């Protein structure tokens, strides 16, 4: 299994790591039909999306979406330093598969 | 209330958040007990500035204008191209030192208030830069600064403060009201060294009662609700 | 996919945007049978809601119902600035569809 | 659809409001059999229960009363001022209907 | 209804309430197989479960297991004061029935 | 029932303590199908996971695995000191059976 981000986003197709070392700079949420979502900003003007559920994505993975949210929700209200994100670049605005935080 | 306290410090905000607050000298972070620095109000307060405001014996002082702040600081940080004055609010871990200290206090006219373990981030309002020793009106604010719950906050007592005054074991000041009435068993009262030990000790209950309720305040917010 | 509320806002009828840039004045829940829902001001009198789920709203949106319901009360009590609300007019008080915190 | 507690209260039988404008006392919460509930006190003595789930309750408040036990929960902790409760006065003690928070 | 923690506790029987005033010392948490449970101590060494759901609970009682594993979590890392415990003292350690914060 | 993490640990044969006294260095959380999991290391290097759920687990786990997550997640946030991890270390990084906090 995987020791950190980088060798887990490895493991997958139309992956790469963006490494922000920073704050998020915005946090978005909508509840509004077919656009159950998230998307967040840091200040360099990257943005990213957790996906709104659907055919792509196993029946695993909708819990770890809930917890996705979650995490960048907490993350962005505490100004906790994000340090990569793994995303799908198959995707506008990417698409967030892994975070990790650190310092 | 919503009053402010003042301080200039070189340490700029990035350390600050770092650190977890504006620290006393010898602690690297607000809630690292890890080892115990020493803790007693009169020393602190008759400490010599070097470098830095009063910030020695587990206290970090304040005053209570912008004015007053920004002299202070420019006798001590007038080589420092860049410095800050952080604006504190007002809670119970703060002590009026000359109410405390009495007329034994060292520089009354300094006016001092003086934070008991330092003063955490999220009880920083914002700050200034002073450029060279001149002032840039430009308050920044503090992301991390709680309003709702400082403001409905003071400075502690004096007489929350009396028996933490950390005068020698033997002067007068313990025999005498409204010392005496709060004296740490040894401090002019009835194994060597008691007044010393039971001050250092006091401080450091005082300071873990005081850290429970800054953890309370801002880990509550961390908090993330499930099912 | 929008890449940010003021795009993903106009993908829908009768909505608008609400620029406030300022915290939550008050937060409001209710647990009353059939008016299960939040309301928040703010200090300008500005008041929205988050509806009752119902048959208005799709099975996808019950579960972003529930978290934008979370994401209010801790934005109120972290004092958090809420940049711009996208809500649906066609309802009073206006109906949250989905919000940026930003500061 | 009301657009304040005050009004929210209004809409049912055997409710008031209280005005406390205080943070609350102490927080209680049982996990014993048949007795699922929160209790919320202010330091005027003033007591509220979060009513344990029943046939009074139909199934869509199920969800709110346990966001309501959240909400009490980390509005003690946090030391949030209550503005007011809506209460049904006809039970002892008062069940929460619903909170505000303000100031 | 009881209104407090200790008469709550007289409604059962084999049940006695602690009286710690005191912030939690230790934090242990397990999803091991058939231990799925918390376990708190206090400085003077009392320790406390949250005892592994089993046929000893009713239904109703499943849902205030894990809030109450949730509230001793957050009560731990906020170092808050619990009052009381209300406890069964026929398991060993003492299985929490409710539990009392102030101050 | 044991009262400690140890004690727990040594009722399995496949998992041993590790004693950390430390802050989580690092929090890592993957949404990617086939590895919903988290990560977490500690300044020394030592990493361990909380597993992806499996047929390993039964049904009682998955609940605690979700929470063991929530745990780590705020541990980290919060820079809580952890005590010990009870581990399963026919996995590589060893999977997290249990936790315990103490300063
Ligand atoms: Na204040
Ligand atoms: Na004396």
């Amino acid at each position: 299994t995987p020791q950190n981000i980088t060798d887990l986003c490895a493991e997958y197709h139309n992956t790469q790591i963006h490494t922000l070392n920073d704050k998020i700079f915005s946090y978005t949420e909508s509840l509004a039909g077919k656009r159950e979502m998230a998307i967040i900003t840091f200040k360099n003007g990257a943005t990213f999306q957790v996906e709104v559920p659907g055919s792509q994505h196993i029946d695993s993975q909708k819990k770890a979406i809930e917890r996705m949210k979650d995490t960048l929700r907490i993350a962005y209200l505490t100004e906790a330093k994000v340090e990569k994100l793994c995303v799908w670049n198959n995707k506008t605005p990417h698409a967030i598969a892994a975070i990790s935080m650190a310092n | 209330n919503d009053d402010k306290l003042y301080r200039a410090d070189s340490r700029p905000p990035d350390e600050i958040k770092q650190s977890g607050g504006l620290m006393p000298r010898g602690q690297s972070e607000y809630f690292d007990r890890g080892t115990q620095m020493n803790i007693n109000l009169y020393d602190h307060a008759r400490g010599t500035q070097t470098g830095f405001v009063r910030h020695d014996d587990g206290y970090v002082s304040t005053s209570i204008s912008l004015r007053s702040a920004h002299l202070v600081g420019q006798t001590i940080l007038s080589g420092h191209s860049t410095y800050y004055i952080y604006v504190i609010a007002t809670a119970p871990n703060m002590f009026n030192v000359n109410d405390v200290l009495g007329a034994y206090s060292p520089h009354p006219d300094e006016q001092e208030v003086s934070a008991l373990g330092g003063i955490p981030y999220s009880q920083i309002y914002g700050w200034y830069r002073v450029h060279f020793g001149v002032l840039d009106e430009q308050l920044h604010r503090n992301r991390g600064y709680r309003d709702r719950y400082y403001s409905n906050l003071d400075i502690a007592p004096a007489a929350d403060g009396y028996g933490l005054a950390g005068f020698p074991p033997e002067h007068r000041a313990w025999r005498e009201e409204p010392w005496i009435h709060h004296a740490p068993p040894g401090c002019g009262n009835a194994m060597s060294n008691t007044c010393d030990e039971k001050t250092q000790s006091l401080g450091v209950k005082f300071l873990d009662e005081y850290q429970s309720k800054v953890k309370r305040q801002i880990f509550s917010g961390y908090q993330s609700e499930i099912d």
